[PDB]
RNA sequence: GACGACCCAUUCGAACGUCUGCCCUAUCAACUUUCGAUGGUAGUCGCCGUGCCUACCAUGGUGACCACGGGUGACGGGGAAUCAGGGUUCGAUUCCGGAGAGGGAGCCUGAGAAACGGCUACCACAUCCAAGGAAGGCAGCAGGCGCGCAAAUUACCCACUCCCGACCCGGGGAGGUAGUGACGAAAAAUAACAAUACAGGACUCUUUCGAGGCCCUGUAAUUGGAAUGAGUCCACUUUAAAUCCUUUAACGAGGAUCCAUUGGAGGGCAAGUCUGGUCGCAGCAGCCGCGGUAAUUCCAGCUCCAAUAGCGUAUAUUAAAGUUGCUGCAGUUAAAAAGCUCGUAGUUGGAUCUUGGAGGGUGCGCCGUCCCCGCCUUGCCUCCGAAGCGUUUACUUUGAAAAAAU
């Protein structure tokens, strides 16, 4: 009732081809970042009555 | 830039031979002022002279151009030299005195304790 | 309303309540000091022990996996306890005769998930944090 | 060594409707964080609770009279509150903006001397603003009534006078060493 | 503890009415043994450097005292923590000031300058009246002064004008309905007023209904009542306020009205 | 101008004495005395009250209104945390009261000690020695071992605050002062403003096309002028002397920074109807559930969310929990009315004994509005006060007495 194996321990982590870090930008300091959020969310942000939309969408 | 030394909240205190008051120092826009400059400057408003106007406390305020402290000016240089905290007189070129720093002395005394009376014996041992 | 209503009857009401509190399991546990007396951890929140052996435990249906815990002798009271080793390949990081910091599941003493009869998890070895080890912030020191 | 907390988080944590409301407040109010809002939601709840208690008391009741009038007078000095309000029946029917409106940051906008709740906070936190003999760097301040008029740039920050700027003064000597001579 | 007399006072466990701050240190002065009970006293140090501002340090308070600058009831006192109290005089000479320790309406020893006379005499409340040894009788006042041969009228709770250089009672006042009073303890500590009634309890505890010059009425324990003269005619200085007591609203009304305009 | 004494009171106290309030437990129901348990009486003792002790003499005292016995993540309280209201839980720990200084017991001195930075024995521990001897007690301050989930300098000073002594003057690991210090709490930086440049929407004009236009946000393009301490640093302040803060000449912001994090993105639950990889494997998953080849749960990136100089995790406990239910639970069938009745304690108990205009507080501009009061049989008697003085209470009402911190 245990017997069995571990041979396979860590098989996916070790098979998952590493990815670069890439990079890019810094996102913004405290209140300024809050400000960008508020303009992007609300000012931005006009919205349509498209019956809605999304934040982390592709096509 | 001119300054201005202003002495607020005055008390004539006879029973300790001195006039004691707050020192309000405008320095408009830089900072600061020397303790020596302050005592010199006060010395000439209370008709007393430097060596009778101790000055202490002090913290420039927030942002710059002011500093509030405290001063005393003594009626007899004798009266000051005796009513005086000693550390205060030491601070300017009239008082200084012996240090230690303290545990060397305590050690000496504890060595002395071992020895019956005499103790001077323990003095020559320290 | 199952409960007198006389101005006097404070003692009956007060006491009837004392009598029924028992059935509360959290209450009874506390008054009987169970955590001190039965529990493997002292009535403390974390506990450190030595690794005896590595177990591959057989996750309960409908799930199917080999679980991967160690068996640990707690230094504090020589108690024998099996503890889960979380994340991918982390067994790796603990060896027999190891030392380890164990902690509760967050289940109130009741085993977690599919993982059967295991009530604790490893947190530190290399005195050294499986997390920091798994990431590679820090190593299997030696 | 006594101390107390100054803010309180909301029972609950994800109620789109509340989140949007808070974000609009941060934006209008050049705020920095939710705590920044939470701190005020907290300030207000205690005021309202103070108010509600009082309002349950008898009027003329030395305790209700002496403390009610005081709460009101305190609430008015800061402009937070107005007279008809300026009784307890009105504080009960009040809100957060009313406080939020009195901070520095939004005033330095509100009279040109910033043109942004933005600009305002960096101005304040950078020492170019006195409330009359005193620099005030706390974008978080709370401008009292008859103190509204004394807010202005400071005696030396450049506007406010005083040379130029550790970076402007760099630039003056930036056209000096090369283009003047060798 | 438990083998002997305490010698320290944790500050904070000191009496509020000295109004020492919270930070500063751990310990308050703690009154020496003396003529006034420790709670009910005002160590000179607090007077010299905490109320009068003559001293900064405690080191200074001492330097002052060793001069001999300061007398209590006429007779130089040289102890930092001397327990001065109600009806005490305190005289700083090379400064010309006479002060009588008598209460605020807060219940705080008040800074109360008195004339260069007056300073001569103090009013003591009789505490006990005694046949001492050899058949002589004596009275005992609050301030712990025993005077032999007093005149036979004087009875416990009466008050008594002491000379002061000489000791010597130089008259008295009976405790009777309608006498002026000073309240020396409790909720009403500092209120002055006529009398009205003494409710009497055997076994223990006699209350004194007092009425003030404003028809404001209140009670305290007989223990707390001190007789100071005849209505409208105190036998001493009263501090500004005539021990009146005003509601926190009345108090606010006076504070804003007297200034930011009214000279 | 430089301490004793007798006796009394005083002050600081002390030692005992009053009541009223304490956790869990009945798988603890009778207990306590021939080694006094309860009482008489007298003495001895003590600072003194008292079976403290002792003689003689009684046979008491306590219990279902929980005694007795036992247990204990019990020092007790002021207090703390959790907020409808009710409540619920903690309290060793900056104050108060009590207790101890390796364990036990005894004692000296002195006003005060059954003291351990006194002593003495034993008991347990440890140390020096030339082996006969001899000297010791960090639950003081640092530090060290052991223990563990867990906790700082073998640092400076008596200047502050106070204390003590023969004492202004000395002495204080009391205490202050710095160092360590994300318990935890406060303030809140790591980038603001135009311009082109554009990307855009309510407004207006026009039949439409089309154009103008205010409010501006981004997003680059770099500009362009406009900025501040974080560091660094003459000087100065702080303070016993320093440090840091709060102070500032000279320096210190074009992003590749003077470079913000930690969890989450299938449901609850805020956020990928992703791309590569794997294929019920590794892993994820408090719970429900995912993954068996188009994985929005994995493993990584990308992207996005949330809280933000903090955030995750474990755990005690609390709120949520009207899932302990006074307020405010359920029990025909869901977990739960004893088969039935008698019955002591306890709880609980019918109707009925007195009736039928102005004084004072806070609102609104001399007027009034709205409480509160004696009024349109109400303490008797003793013979206005005083006194007699209460039929008992509970209750409720008005006072005093009511530690500070909190």
């Amino acid at each position: 009732k245990v017997h069995g194996s571990l041979a396979r321990v860590g098989k996916v982590r070790g098979q998952t081809l590493k990815v670069a870090k890439q990079e890019k930008k810094k996102k913004r300091t405290g209140r300024a970042k809050r400000r960008m959020q508020y303009n992007r969310r609300f000012v931005n942000v006009v919205p349509t009555f498209g019956k809605k939309k999304g934040p982390n969408a592709n096509s | 830039d001119t300054v201005t030394i202003r002495t607020r909240k005055f008390m004539t205190n006879r029973l300790l031979q001195r006039k004691q008051m707050v020192i309000d120092v405008l320095h408009p826009g830089k900072a600061t002022v020397p303790k020596t400059e302050i005592q010199e400057k006060l010395a000439k408003m209370y008709k007393t002279t430097p060596d009778v106007i101790f000055v202490f406390g002090f913290r420039t305020h927030f942002g710059g151009g002011k500093t509030t402290g405290f001063g005393m000016i003594y009626d007899s240089l004798d009266y000051a030299k005796k009513n005086e905290p000693k550390h205060r007189l030491a601070r300017h070129g009239l008082y200084e005195k012996k240090k230690t720093s303290r545990k060397q002395r305590k050690e000496r005394k504890n060595r002395m304790k071992k020895v019956r009376g005499t103790a001077k014996a323990n003095v020559g041992a320290g | 309303m199952g409960k007198c209503r006389g101005l006097r009857t404070a003692r009956k009401l007060r006491s009837h309540r004392r009598d029924q509190k028992w059935h509360d399991k959290q209450y009874k546990k506390a008054h009987l000091g169970t955590a001190l007396k039965a529990n493997p951890f002292g009535g403390a929140s974390h506990a450190k022990g030595i690794v005896l052996e590595k177990v591959g435990v057989e996750a309960k249906q409908p799930n199917s996996a080999i679980r991967k815990c160690v068996r640990v002798q707690l230094i504090k009271n020589g108690k024998k306890i099996t503890a889960f080793v979380p994340n991918d390949g982390c067994l790796n990081f603990i060896e027999e005769n190891d030392e380890v910091l164990v902690a509760g599941f967050g289940r109130k003493g009741h085993a977690v998930g599919d993982i059967p009869g295991v009530r604790f998890k490893v947190v530190k070895v290399a005195n050294v944090s499986l997390l920091a080890l798994y990431k590679g912030k820090k190593e299997r020191p030696r | 060594w006594v101390c107390r907390k100054t803010y309180v988080t909301p029972r609950r944590p994800f109620e789109k409707s509340r989140l949007d409301q808070e974000l609009k407040l941060i934006g209008e109010y050049g705020l920095r964080n939710k705590r920044e809002v939470w701190r005020v939601k907290f300030t207000l709840a205690k005021i309202r609770k103070a108010a509600r208690e009082l309002l349950t008391l008898d009027e003329k009741d030395p305790r209700r009279l002496f403390e009610g009038n005081a709460l009101l007078r305190r609430l008015v000095r800061i402009g937070v509150l107005d007279e008809g309000k300026m009784k307890l029946d009105y504080i009960l029917g009040l809100k957060i903006e009313d406080f939020l409106e009195r901070r520095l940051q939004t005033q330095v906008f509100k009279l040109g001397l910033a043109k942004s709740i933005h600009h305002a906070r960096v101005l304040i936190r950078q020492r170019h603003i006195r409330v009359r003999k005193q620099v005030v760097n706390i974008p978080s301040f709370i401008v009292r009534l008859d103190s509204q008029k004394h807010i202005d740039f400071s005696l030396r920050s450049p506007y406010g006078g005083g040379r130029p700027g550790r970076v402007k003064r760099k630039n003056a000597k930036k056209g000096q060493g090369g283009a003047g001579a060798g | 503890m438990a083998r002997g007399p305490k010698k320290h006072l944790k500050r904070v466990a000191a009496p509020k009415h000295w109004m020492l701050d919270k930070l500063t240190s751990v310990f308050a002065p703690r009154p020496s043994t003396g003529p006034h009970k420790l709670r009910e006293c005002l160590p000179l140090i607090i007077f010299l450097r905490n109320k009068l501002k003559y001293a900064l340090t405690g080191d200074e308070v001492k330097k002052i005292c060793m001069q001999r600058f300061i007398k209590i009831d006429g007779k130089v006192r040289a102890d930092i923590t001397y327990p001065a109290g109600f009806m005490d005089v305190i005289s700083i000479d090379k400064t010309g000031e006479n002060f009588r320790l008598i209460y605020d309406t807060k219940g705080r020893f008040a800074v109360h300058r008195i004339t260069p006379e007056e300073a001569k005499y103090k009013l003591c409340k009789v505490r006990k009246i005694f046949v001492g040894t050899k058949g002589i009788p004596h009275l005992v006042t609050h301030d712990a002064r025993t005077i032999r041969y007093p005149d036979p009228l004087i009875k416990m709770n009466d008050t008594i004008q002491i000379d002061l250089e000489t000791g010597k009672i130089t008259d008295f006042i009976k405790f009777d309905t309608g006498n002026l009073c000073m309240v020396t303890g409790g909720a009403n500590l500092g209120r002055i007023g006529v009398i009205t009634n003494r409710e009497r309890h055997p076994g223990s505890f006699d209350v004194v209904h007092v009425k003030d010059a404003n028809g404001n009425s209140f009670a305290t324990r007989l223990s707390n009542i001190f007789v100071i003269g005849k209505g409208n005619k105190p036998w001493i200085s009263l501090p500004r306020g005539k021990g009146i007591r005003l509601t926190i609203a009345e108090e606010r009304d006076k504070r804003l009205a007297a200034k930011q305009s009214s000279g």
